[PDB]
RNA sequence: CCCAUAUCCGCAGCAGGUCUCCAAGGUGAACAGCCUCUGGCAUGUUGGAACAAUGUAGGUAAGGGAAGUCGGCAAGCCGGAUCCGUAACUUCGGGAUAAGGAUUGGCUCUAAGGGCUGGCAGCCGACUUAGAACUGGUGCGGACCAGGGGAAUCCGACUGU
RNA sequence: UGCUUCUGGGUCGGGGUUUCGUACGUAGCAGAGCAGCUGCUGCGAUCUAUUGAAAGUCAGCCCUCGACACAAGGGUUUGU
């Protein structure tokens, strides 16, 4: 019900941030992101929270050359939160899903923020932690 | 809203400053301003920075 | 009381704030000698060669940021010049600047 | 041909011409509509851009991801000493608009007041209103004053009243006072009136005219910035790196034909100081000035219901590039326009106001005061001395 | 006498062209660049006040990293030296500084590397190399100087014009 | 915007704030070691105390009313 508030997008279409889930991926090279309608000559880019299309660059041979539907839970570029604070990770993470946003992993290696992980009820079970 | 304390200097940070540091490894830090981010980014001891909560502490100078 | 001696302080550091590398030494000898006139209303305002030797003593970009200089209010010996007064400013060295206020100088 | 691919025009051509505003003062260029059946109430006063801070307050918003939760939120704050009213114009509705009618001004008047009307105080003898005050004094000239308030009973449809600033007790260099017309709202024709001759030569806070949680419109003056391209005016995009002839610019300002350049083209020129009207800006809080009651000065108007400390607004070191704020202020959630010292017009809202947001009360539960002048890292004087400890000054 | 950002040729006191000799200290491999002494000059056919736009020449940018564009154009990364290490292919010469790493300050010492005289003794010495401790907020080729790299295709052997 | 209400702004000084990061000198039986004289004396990067020290801080930061002088001025026009 509640809805998530704006957030600074870090992750422009072309970034390849680390693949933080036990599917087999090393990392996930954004190519667009859910609910980007955009303009002429801007990129759609992705925050903590955002379901993105991606493909795997490096990682298990099954698991490259296809596109998958994937959630960003860490970003390096500092975001304000409703209380005042900015907070920021010290990688970009992504963990891959399907579009009922079901994790294709079964675990998460390092925190989650907040922000994604109200947002994804699937996603938030395997964190380790919340940031 | 309850007050943090810088990670590196010690000092306090009220509502609205700083910035708030996630670490890979799950720990959290607190920075009042990018002066004392940049020391611990850079992997200096607050201990050997002579303004510090931990420098004073450590060296008995308000003592 | 036209001959008058006071020493001052002048805070070249703000007068020159802004000014590029190449113009700040030129310009605080223009701001120490608009300083002369409006302190001893004079248009004959002469700087000592001391005071420029001083206000150069760093090179051109950086000039020191404050400078104690004595203003003497003296009478135009010559009357060919329009001016029946002048201005002479002369350098005076100072180990500190703390608490130096306006002084008159009494010859 | 037409445009390859789509996109929306860049600026607003409701906002033109991008020139210099005419006023520095911000002019009111509509009054709320007046209901007779409310009670006689003023509609507009003069504020100064104090500065910003941010406050901390727990929000009620049913529904919301913020709600019972903790947020922080800048705020401008904007100095309002009471105004002294010194002038009642009334007007007449014509099938032209509204005419002036008649203008009284009070017996005595101000010399901040006397100021606005000199393009040079030193040089003048100041004899403005010096022969009009005698129809205060004689019975003559009261006898014709009160037939001028009798007709302005019979025809004026709208009653303003003229009220001026106290540049006196605001820390800037001007002293010549701000003065403008403010509509008198509310009753009858003849209730406003008799109203507004009560309140000539007298002074209306800020807390007669606005209240606790209101949503108001800020109209002022933004910040001038000079000649600026249309890059920067504009906002358009850049041109390639290989441009010649510079890239900073638009490269087609219009087709063959029309054979010119039409008026919805960017093009270079002032950006800045811009007469603007923006609305919906809520009161967080209306501040007491300092008052010597019993001896002692009571100063705490940033202290809440839970932050005890004695302190004020200003900061430590003062409003930057404004001073202190020492008298009664208004703070604003968020940002309005202008520079610091800038004189910005208070007006009450145009619209209904039926909103969870517009209605929502405001308390706040921390109000910052830490130095502004770097990153300030204390609130109070005492807080810093209480940390550092003694130092080498001591 | 000039012999050249003003005495010569380019219409001129023109950022062009125009044959030579001598050649200090420091850093450094160095006639490199950077600073300086001898000698010389007065900023290059004007000055003052401002510091808008747009330029020309320099810089810096959070997060992303070619998504820009015909095309990585432009800029940027690398860069010295010591120690280690180094593939395909090859006409066995190369490729090659392939690729890829580590190190680098200051300070106080240690060891080795010589001549003259009469397996020893005494007196003179010139810069090097190597190792060790201590030390600074990990900064240290601190400015300057100073190769981005790899896998392939086409053409022409190469150097030269 | 300012330009005599013992008032005004100005300049200097002071205080507040803030930036950097702990000044020169001095002392040290702190200092890896080395040289000399019989424990002392020298060379020694660095360290510790003095010392959140020193230095800058409106030129477009804030407050003084401590010091100093200045300020009742000058020019051109305008009439129903
Ligand atoms: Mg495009
Ligand atoms: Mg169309
Ligand atoms: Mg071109
Ligand atoms: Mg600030
Ligand atoms: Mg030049
Ligand atoms: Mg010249
Ligand atoms: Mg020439
Ligand atoms: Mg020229
Ligand atoms: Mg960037
Ligand atoms: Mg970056
Ligand atoms: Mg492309
Ligand atoms: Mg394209
Ligand atoms: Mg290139
Ligand atoms: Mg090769
Ligand atoms: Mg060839």
């Amino acid at each position: 019900s509640g809805a998530k508030f704006r957030i600074s997008l870090g992750l422009p279409v072309g970034a390849v941030i680390n693949c933080a889930d036990n599917t087999g991926a090393k990392n996930l090279y954004i190519i667009s992101v859910k609910g980007i309608k955009g303009r002429l000559n801007r990129l759609p880019a992705a925050g903590v929270g955002d379901m993105v299309m991606a493909t795997v660059k490096k990682g298990k041979p099954e698991l490259r050359k296809k596109v998958h539907p994937a959630v960003v839970i860490r970003q390096r570029k500092s975001y304000r939160r409703k209380d005042g604070v900015f907070l920021y990770f010290e990688d970009n993470a992504g963990v891959i899903v399907n579009n009922k946003g079901e994790m294709k992993g079964s675990a998460i290696t390092g925190p989650v923020a907040k922000e994604c992980a109200d947002l994804w009820p699937r996603i938030a079970s395997n964190a380790g932690s919340i940031a | 809203m309850k007050v943090e304390l810088c990670s590196f200097s010690g000092y306090k940070i009220y509502p609205g400053h700083g910035r708030r540091y996630a670490r890979t490894d799950g720990k959290v830090f607190q920075f009042l301003n990018a002066k004392c981010e940049s020391a611990f980014l850079s992997k200096r001891n607050p201990r050997q920075i002579n303004w510090t909560v931990l420098y004073r502490r450590k060296h008995k100078k308000g003592q | 009381n036209e001959v008058v001696t006071r020493e001052y302080t002048i805070n070249i550091h703000k007068r020159i704030h802004g000014v590029g590398f190449k113009k700040r030494a030129p310009r605080a000898l223009k701001e120490i000698r608009k300083f002369a006139m409006k302190e001893m209303g004079t248009p004959d305002v002469r700087i000592d060669t001391r005071l420029n030797k001083a206000v150069w003593a760093k090179g051109i970009r950086n000039v020191p940021y404050r400078i104690r200089v004595r203003l003497s209010r003296k009478r135009n010996e010559d009357e060919d010049s329009p001016n029946k007064l002048y201005t002479l400013v002369t350098y005076v060295p100072v180990t500190t600047f703390k608490n130096l206020q306006t002084v008159n100088v009494d010859e | 041909s037409h445009r390859k691919f789509s996109a929306p025009r860049h600026g607003s051509l409701g906002f033109l011409p991008r020139k210099r505003s005419s006023r520095h003062r911000g002019k009111v260029k509509s009054f709320p509509k007046d209901d007779p059946s409310k009670p006689v109430h003023l509609t507009a006063f003069l504020g100064y851009k104090a500065g910003m801070t941010h406050i901390v307050r727990e929000v009620d918003r049913p529904g919301s991801k913020v709600n019972k939760k903790e947020v922080v939120e800048a705020v401008t704050i904007v100095e309002t000493p009471p105004m002294v009213v010194v002038g009642i114009v009334g007007y007449v509705e014509t099938p032209r608009g509204l005419r002036t009618f008649k203008t009284v001004f009070a017996e005595h008047i101000s010399d901040e007041c006397k100021r606005r009307f000199y393009k040079n105080w030193h040089k003048s003898k100041k004899k403005a209103f010096t022969k009009y005050c005698k129809k205060w004094q004689d019975d003559a000239g009261k006898r014709q004053l009160d037939k001028d308030f009798s007709s302005m009973k019979k025809y004026c449809q709208v009653i303003r009243v003229l009220a001026h600033t106290q540049m006196r007790l605001l820390p800037l260099r001007q002293k010549k006072a701000h003065l403008m017309e403010i509509q008198v709202n509310g009753g009858t024709v003849a209730e406003k009136l008799d109203w507004a001759r009560e309140r000539l030569e007298q002074q209306v806070p800020v807390s007669q005219v606005f209240g606790q949680d209101e949503m108001i419109d800020v109209i002022g003056v933004t910040k001038g910035k000079g000649y600026k391209g249309v890059t920067s005016r504009w906002h358009t995009k850049k041109l390639p790196r290989k441009t010649h002839r510079g890239l900073r610019k638009v490269a087609c300002i219009g087709a063959w034909h029309p054979a010119r350049v039409a008026f919805s083209v960017a093009r270079a020129g002032q950006k800045g100081y811009h007469h603007r009207t923006e609305i919906n800006k809520k009161i967080y809080k209306i501040g007491q000035g300092y008052l010597i009651k019993d001896g002692k000065l009571i100063k705490n108007n940033a202290s809440t219901d839970y932050d005890l400390s004695d302190k004020s607004i200003n900061p430590l070191g003062g409003f930057v590039h404004y001073g202190e704020v020492t008298n009664d202020f208004v703070m604003l959630k968020g940002c309005v326009v202008g520079t610091k010292k800038r004189v910005l017009t208070l007006r009450k809202s145009l619209l209904v106001q039926t909103k969870r947001r517009a209605l929502e009360k405001i308390d706040l539960k921390f109000i910052d005061t830490t130095s502004k002048f770097g990153h300030g890292r204390f609130q109070t004087v005492e807080e810093k001395k209480a940390f550092m400890g003694p130092l080498k000054k001591d």
